[PDB]
């Protein structure tokens, strides 16, 4: 009964904390990157794929949230 | 004694000489802090070593601390440490728990839990009554010290015709008596008709002194002075911490003695002794640093020591 | 029975708020460099704009998950 | 009735509070940088206030989800 | 007696308080920057004032969600 | 039992406490900037003090909401 | 009997503690800047005193709300 | 019996501990500048001691109120 | 009936969330230094890549623990 | 029986001592990090640095009192 | 009941989670220093690598305790 | 009373954990600065080591209060 | 009642993981300073080694007490 609400709040806090981790990482990487761009306008493509890495964490969070939802 | 005062700012001519209060109070505070008879005897042994170092008049040097130190200040130090050991033993007799406890072994010691023909005035486990009595005693000490400081500032203002400062001091003591009366009435019994009148007169005196001191400054500083009065409560904190640490160490020794008193009691007692000495030095350094700081801030911020 | 609706609601609120906080600190550390660069440039605001608007997908994920299981509610 | 009704309340309260926290932590840095740039230049005002106004989306999302979840009850 | 009302109250309190955190975080940076700018020239006083005052909408949202929850209880 | 009063009391106390957090974390930086400015300036005292006294509205709202819910009690 | 008295005690303690944290985080920075100024000045000592003195009002508000909840007790 | 004894003990402990935390945070930044000034000056030693030992009232008051509600128990 | 699955779920959920937070706060500094190095020379590209790809072992461990906790039910 | 009262008074005193320890720890951290450079460069201002390190200990010293008096009430 | 293994699982999850948080917060700075050194020096690769593999032990301890308490279960 | 034993045990663990993080915060700053000083001097080793050894008394108190509550167990 | 063993395991997790994050916070700055020293010295290797292995004691104290209370389980 209440276990449905418990697994829901658990997956919510899981994806939220993954969001915090990815947000802090993206913040620092983009903070360096935007300053880098002014000379690295040639190297913007490498900077973008450098930036794009940490979203795998919230991808895994989405995966675990989806399997917990399918547990219903 | 006078060296600690001379370390700070020089007083102005015609002002109050604040030297004699520290010899009266600071050894008394330290005796209230530690109260350990055996550790006091250890300090007496240290003082004997320093007296021997006096009679061998060669100066004291420490390479680690770059210390250079002469015989006369050493003589002052051994005198003040004689005062230290005297006051801490004469307080530890009331605080009879020394090296932790010996009520488990001293049948002469008289407690309700362990009877004896010689009673012990202050217990440790009975924090119901004892803590309340010592807390009221300590806040009374804080009150009388702050009142003495305010009275000294008022007397100086009267003497030098700095009557604005005198009005400030009388407003300070009016706020003192008002807040003390209201707090005591709130915590105390009913029929506060005399207490209510005391609060009214204190507040009225404070307001009139503020009007004479019209420049509108000290009305938040009153609560700061109230906290300064309240600051004396840590004297019990330090002593209770030291006493309970000694008590638990003696409890460890007692546990060793009960289970394996045939063989393990020797190891238990030696480990207890080395732990005693090392933690006791490590914590009593701060313990002796505490009340000198307390008097330094509290008396001197109030009576007027700030000005050169 | 019941009593799980409040649990799922507080879960959704926690999730969306945490996503908002993460993208908030992201925007915080992007914006200073972006403003400095565009103040020095006055031309290249578009690249900073897209580089700055990219991390909203965290809020997107939070709002989709909240939507799907509150529709389940 | 039910205590779950008040759990709904703590839910959207947590949501809106965390969204507000994220918006504020963004607005601190972006406003500081923008006001520095606009004190220097005096002509970059438009980019400054649009950069400062873009993090408002977080709190509008928070209040929107709060409103739908309190219209649920 | 019902425990729901206390949940309403605590949710309102935490919401408005964490909105207060967000507002204070924004103010801590924007006020210092505006003070520096006005100490520099004093000409940008009104701009600094409006930049520092514009995040008050956060506590506006906090007070309105508190008001509507109080009306709900 | 009548456990409702404890929840509203902890709500008012929590709210006032973290409102104090927000106003204090603003007050730290604004006070540092203001005292530096008045250390240099000797004339910007009025603007420094009004900027420093500005953010007390946070705990003002905290005490207002505490009074409202206490009156509800 | 009712155990909500412990809950209102928790609320009072939380309020006064968080007010203490707020005034501490303000006092650290304002005192550091003040002592940095008075290390050279010695003339602006009263200004530093009042600047550090002012944030105590948070402690006053916290103790008033704790005291009124004690009266409620 | 009464679990309210446990609740009031928890409240007292958290209040005094978090007040101690705030006071440590306050004292850290004052001490850092004070010792640096004193190491070269050695003349403002007194004023440094007043500035560092000033923020004790909050923890002392917290201990006082803790003992008040402890005796109220 | 079942009572354990909800809190084992919140357990491994907060486990993987904390692991994600830790690897995020690591990757922040690591990639910042890496892109700073790359901004002046592209020869260190593989070294930067392996340095940034190193710290994911902790989230790998966390997700394996989550997998076995899911398998326990 | 309602024996859990003892358990949560224990956790309350645990919170008290732990948070007091954190406060004095961070204060000690900053004061030590400040004074270490001066004592490294000078080797003469040692006493001031030592006493400044010794001030924050009293914070946890009076932190422990609530814990052991709650144990006394236990 | 399964409540026992439920809170056992949330305990193991929290333990491994904050262990991962600790190793991340250490790994950030140590790896950043190592990356800077190896980028500007090209020769300190082994020393930097062993320095940043040194703090790996805490998550190993967390995994060890998790396995041993799972075996206890 | 088994449940009482578990509650006092988790209290001991939480207390020693906070003491542990406190001494970690101390040791980080003091040891980094001590490393710098011993690199510059190579003769102030004793002062650095005693400064590093000083803050461990907090962990001593934490483990000792955990031990005494275990003795009451 | 397995709530005893579950709660005491929760205490294990809190203690060891929180000590673990404490030692991580220490090791970050210690390793940063050690890398800074070894970048020029290469002879301070042993001193840096003992300097960063010195803060490892808290986690083994936590593991010891967790082991003894797990034996009490």
């Amino acid at each position: 009964g209440l276990d449905r609400g418990l697994i829901a709040v658990g997956m919510g806090l899981a994806v939220g904390l993954a969001a915090l981790g990815t947000g802090v990482a993206q913040a620092r990487i983009g903070a360096a990157g935007v300053g880098a761009i002014a000379e690295d306008r040639s190297n913007f493509g490498t900077a973008l794929i450098f930036l794009l890495l940490p979203e795998t964490l919230v991808i895994f969070g989405l995966l675990i949230a989806f399997i917990l939802n399918g547990r219903l | 004694f006078e060296l600690l005062v001379s370390f700070l700012n020089t007083p102005k001519y015609g002002t109050f000489d604040p030297t004699p209060v520290v010899p009266v109070f600071f050894p008394f505070w330290f005796g209230m802090i530690v109260g350990d008879i055996g550790y006091a005897l250890l300090f007496y042994l240290v003082g004997r070593w320093l007296s021997g170092y006096v009679k061998r008049n060669e100066p004291l040097v420490i390479d680690l601390f770059a210390l250079k130190l002469k015989p006369q200040v050493i003589g002052k130090l051994v005198h003040i440490l004689n005062w230290m050991v005297f006051w801490t033993v004469v307080w530890g007799v009331i605080y009879g728990e020394f090296f932790g406890t010996f009520l488990e072994h001293l049948g002469v010691f008289g407690t309700p839990e362990h009877p004896g023909l010689i009673p012990i005035l202050i217990h440790r486990i009975d924090t119901a009554k004892t803590a309340n009595l010592l807390i009221l005693l300590s806040v009374a000490f804080g009150v009388v010290l702050v009142f003495f400081g305010l009275a000294l500032r008022a007397y100086l203002g009267l003497k030098h015709r700095h009557m604005a400062h005198f009005w400030e001091g009388v407003g300070y003591l009016g706020g003192l008596v008002g807040v003390l009366a209201l707090a005591a009435s709130y915590l105390g019994n009913l029929q506060a008709g005399w207490l209510q009148g005391l609060m009214y007169l204190g507040f009225g005196v404070f307001l009139l002194a503020v009007l004479m001191s019209r420049i509108w400054l000290m009305i938040p500083e009153i609560f700061t002075q109230a906290g300064h009065i309240l600051s004396h409560i840590r004297i019990y904190a330090v002593g209770a911490a030291g006493g309970i640490l000694a008590g638990l160490l003696t409890d460890v020794g007692f546990a060793l003695a009960e289970r394996l008193g045939l063989l393990g009691v020797l190891l238990g007692l030696l480990v207890a002794g080395v732990l005693h000495l090392l933690i006791l030095l490590l914590t009593t350094l701060g313990h002796m640093l505490q009340p000198i700081r307390l008097l330094w801030v509290e008396f001197f911020t109030k009576f007027g020591f700030y000005e050169e």
